[PDB]
RNA sequence: CAAGGAGGUAAAAAUGACAU
RNA sequence: CGCGGGGUGGAGCAGCCUGGUAGCUCGUCGGGCUCAUAACCCGAAGGUCGUCGGUUCAAAUCCGGCCCCCGCAACCA
RNA sequence: CCGGGCACUCUAACGGGACUGCCCGCGAAAGCGGGAGGAAGGAGGGGACGACGUCUGGUCAGCAUGGCCCUUACGGCCUGGGCGACACACGUGCUACAAUGCCCACUACAAAGCGAUGCCACCCGGCAACGGGGAGCUAAUCGCAAAAAGGUGGGCCCAGUUCGGAUUGGGGUCUGCAACCCGACCCCAUGAAGCCGGAAUCGCUAGUAAUCGCGGAUCAGCCAUGCCGCGGUGAAUACG
């Protein structure tokens, strides 16, 4: 069902289907079956129409989630835009953020080895 | 002309005239050995019978070596006019 | 330079069945020293073998290890920087090892989703004489046939 | 930077986090034990000296 | 090399410390402190009598302190100074009972603190050093020593080039424990450097 | 998972307490 | 029992370093 | 200057004629082996196809103009 | 837990206990093989212990020290920066690629060590880190700690997936004068690479390898996945 942005878990768990979106993860998703008040361990296989309406109805407003938060995330970012800090440049550089070790490793932000030799 | 360094108190005497990493009386030794690699436009001009100069075999290939003093080598890679990797080390 | 011709190590017999061979393949199949989870997969696997076929699990695991006993493996020997390969007979002890391992091996080879009922299928093939196990007892047994020419270097 | 160094070491005074250990026999700033109050390349001396009471070598 | 001090390869069975208190902790590092201050300022001043030890024991406020001489010369009689205040500038640090006692090391000849120390000054003496190791292991042996060894290691005779002098006449098993071995070290100052002087003492046991 | 932050194994792990490893009771 | 006199002989594997 | 052939990675060579894929050995760069160097083993990168135009949907390739390189020819007086 | 008792367990102090002494066989002897003998054996299993010497080994940056040199400075104080930099290369590792596995809940079984300028029971706020209280403990008394792998129950169902946790956004806590450069945790959201590793290369022969957690030093805090220890479960194989 197409809860927020998507809708393709089929017949897999509620609690763990709802994951499936960019802004659930778990701790969110059972929070949010408890308080619309729906059973966890259902089939997701399109079961009672109006749980899935209020899940839907809840889940989509509350709290800002997919291609929304993906925007203010990537504009959280941009505030470093401008004549911004030094965690800016960090994300202009591609370099890690957090000051960790770069002599070895970053290889998740630098991306693959392109040896230079010499 | 010197254009990389490997030893940092080799570096200091040339650059800031700092001798405190190297002897005390082999300052004046080596620092007419370095302004001859300096102004050395060749190998061939590395070649005074005072400095022994020859280069390094082995894993040194490429490598030169002109003597200072005693068992001491000032080390670097001569290429184009230019010295590389000056280093001072054991012989 | 193997002063000593290392004594052959003893086990403790099971649980039930009392063994000396049991516990052996209980070991292989034990992994980071949880000889628990071990026991209880092949104890488990023997309640599957009650199901499948109405056969006592102390005979269709005695007759599989009997299934895949190499009678004679190739051995890499001598002259010429070491270039030949010997068919060798094997030793009762060495015949023993082979067939546990390669049972555990092929066991966990098979595509089923639990460990015991890999156990159970590999056995029940093993007796047959249909396992991988089998298939690899018989290809070591193709390498050794192949090489009877220099076979009368022996040793 | 040697004889300077072994007076801040007990001077300790400007903020508290700005005080640390130090041997006294030598005037070493690392592996310094709060126990004894000493480095442990003094600290080995002394005890194969005898002048550490009650310190005996560890075999078990 | 590498060999273990065999004054700390003993400390339990055969030899016994040499400061005897006992502490927790918050009092231990503050008493160890002074006590090896007061062999730092014995030492100085009372070299010329050439001490084997330095025993020190404590029982709150009590600091006993044993000094073994072979000739306790620098004691002279009561009054006749070279102990008044001498034992009593300790407590100008201390303030505690300063109870300092003098011993009589017998034969210095079987001390090896002062065998080496003996060695030691003959080398600022500038003696021929090979010589001197020589007699200083027959004087040893010569007053009833069940085995002996000297070492001094480095710049012998000035000239450049650190040798290594060695002598041993009997029986040094080192590696025994109920061996009662005495080991002793100097510091020769010298005007071309520094070398040292071991010396090992043996006896019987059992 | 003994590097995730939110197990109790890898609470275990890191030593440290919370909500996916409770201090007891 | 204890050996002398006879004959087939390893491979494919090179080099050397920085004052006496 | 008269004919014929040729310019393609750093080197030497294919691929052109039957337009749409540029391939081979060496070298170079990374990693192994060894105390080390060579040899050896594993793994990579690397080419405006001489140049200026033309034909074509598309040019290393087919057609012209120059520019070098190599080879033949230059006889009768 | 009390009365009372201390024979069991434990605690730590000295002892007893095998020396192939006893039997068969081999041998000239040393010794070897085998057997009841017992907890144990033919150095029982581990430590501490490292000959003469070798490497012009290491180490003047722990310390001592000869010689050279520096002295309104090569010394001294401070704030800030830096040792944490990153196109790359190597070593030692940690975490994984999953179902003899992961998650959640319940429920057991250790040793060795550390703490009243600290360890902090039990309550209270808090999803939690943690904060407020506040008892006991100069500690085989009180506390750190519930050991964890295990067992029981339940859920995922083999798909980069409830595997995997990197990276990044946001919100917090604690130490600290202060954590931008550079601290550890906590919570929400992201969820990367990896589906088991080319040429090569390492460790271990019995409590061992493998796997599981625990303690301590340094330490305000901590970049510890390191080092030094502790015990839990516990293989395979050795022809040669
Ligand atoms: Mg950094
Ligand atoms: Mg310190
Ligand atoms: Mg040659
Ligand atoms: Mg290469
Ligand atoms: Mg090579
Ligand atoms: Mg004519
Ligand atoms: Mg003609
Ligand atoms: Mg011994
Ligand atoms: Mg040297
Ligand atoms: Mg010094
Ligand atoms: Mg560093
Ligand atoms: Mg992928
Ligand atoms: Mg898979
Ligand atoms: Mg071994
Ligand atoms: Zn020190």
């Amino acid at each position: 069902a197409r809860i927020a942005g998507v809708e393709i878990p089929r017949n897999k768990r509620v609690d763990v289907a709802l994951t499936y979106i960019y802004g659930i993860g778990k701790a969110r998703a059972k929070e949010a079956l408890e308080k619309t008040g729906i059973n966890p361990a259902t089939r997701v296989k399109d079961l009672t129409e109006a749980e899935v309406v209020r899940l839907r109805e809840y889940v989509e407003n509350t709290w800002k989630l997919e291609g929304e938060l993906r925007a203010e995330v990537a504009a959280n970012i941009k505030r470093l835009m401008d004549i911004g800090c030094y965690r800016g440049l960090r994300h202009r550089r591609g370099l890690p953020v957090r000051g960790q070790r770069t002599r070895t490793n970053a290889r998740t932000r630098k991306g693959p080895r392109k040896t230079v030799a010499g | 002309g010197i254009k990389s360094f490997k030893h940092k108190g080799l570096k200091l005497l040339f650059e800031k005239g700092v001798t405190s990493g190297v002897p005390a009386q082999d300052v004046d030794r080596i620092n007419d050995r370095l302004q001859a690699i300096d102004t050395a436009t060749e190998i061939g001009e590395l070649n005074r019978q005072i400095y022994k100069l020859h280069p390094l075999k082995g894993d040194r290939e490429g490598y030169w070596s002109i003597t200072v003093r005693a068992n001491w080598r000032i080390t670097f890679q001569f290429i184009n006019g230019d010295a590389y990797i000056l280093n001072y080390e054991d012989y | 330079a193997r002063r000593r011709r290392a004594e052959v190590r003893q086990l403790q017999p099971d649980l039930v069945y009392g063994d000396v061979l049991v516990t052996a393949f209980i070991n292989k199949i034990m992994r980071d020293g949880k000889k628990n989870l071990a026991a209880r997969i092949f104890y488990d696997a023997c309640k599957i073998i009650q199901e499948k076929t109405g056969q006592e699990p102390l005979k269709v695991f005695k007759q599989a290890v009997e299934n895949v006993k190499p009678r004679m493996e190739v051995r890499s020997r001598r002259v010429g920087g070491a270039n030949y390969q010997v068919p060798m007979e094997v030793s009762p002890r060495r015949q023993q090892s082979l067939a546990l391992r390669w049972l555990v091996q092929a066991a966990n080879q098979r595509p089923e989703r639990r460990a015991a009922v890999r156990i159970a299928h590999e056995l029940m093939d093993a007796a047959e004489g249909k396992g991988g196990a089998v298939k690899k007892k018989e290809d070591v047994e193709r390498m050794a046939e192949a090489n009877r020419a220099y076979a009368h270097y022996r040793w | 930077a040697r004889k300077a160094l072994i007076e801040k070491a007990k001077r300790t005074p400007k903020f508290k986090v700005r005080a640390y250990t130090r041997c006294v026999r030598c005037g070493r700033a690392r592996s310094v034990y709060r126990f004894f109050g000493l480095c442990r390349i003094c600290l080995r001396e002394l005890a194969h000296k005898g002048q550490l009471p009650g310190v005996r070598k560890a075999s078990w | 090399g590498n060999k273990i001090h065999p004054i700390g390869f003993r400390l339990g069975i055969t030899r016994d410390w040499e400061s005897r208190w006992y502490a927790g902790k918050k009092q231990y590092r503050h008493l160890l402190l002074e006590d090896q201050r007061i062999r730092g300022l014995l030492e100085k001043e009372l070299y010329s009598a050439g001490l084997a030890r330095v025993d020190i024991e404590r029982a709150a406020d009590n600091v006993a302190v044993t000094v073994h001489v072979a000739k306790p010369g620098v004691v002279i009689g009561r009054g006749g100074e070279r102990i008044r205040v001498l034992r009593e500038e300790l407590a100008k640090l201390t303030g505690k009972n300063v109870a300092l006692n003098v011993q009589e090391v017998q034969n210095p000849n079987l001390s090896a603190p002062l065998v080496a120390q003996r060695v030691a000054e003959q080398i600022e003496r500038r003696f021929a050093v090979r010589r001197a190791i020589k007699q200083a292991v027959q004087r040893v042996m010569e007053s009833g020593a069940k085995g002996a060894k000297v070492i001094v290691s480095g710049r012998i005779g000035g000239a450049e080039q650190a040798r290594t002098e060695w002598a041993a006449q009997g029986r040094v098993p080192l590696h025994t424990l109920r061996a009662n071995i005495d080991y002793g070290f100097a510091l020769a100052r010298t005007t071309y450097g520094v070398l040292g002087v071991k010396a090992y003492i043996f006896l019987g046991e059992v | 998972g003994k590097g995730d932050r939110r197990t109790r194994r890898g609470k275990i792990w890191r030593g440290t307490y919370g909500k996916y490893r409770p201090r007891k009771k």
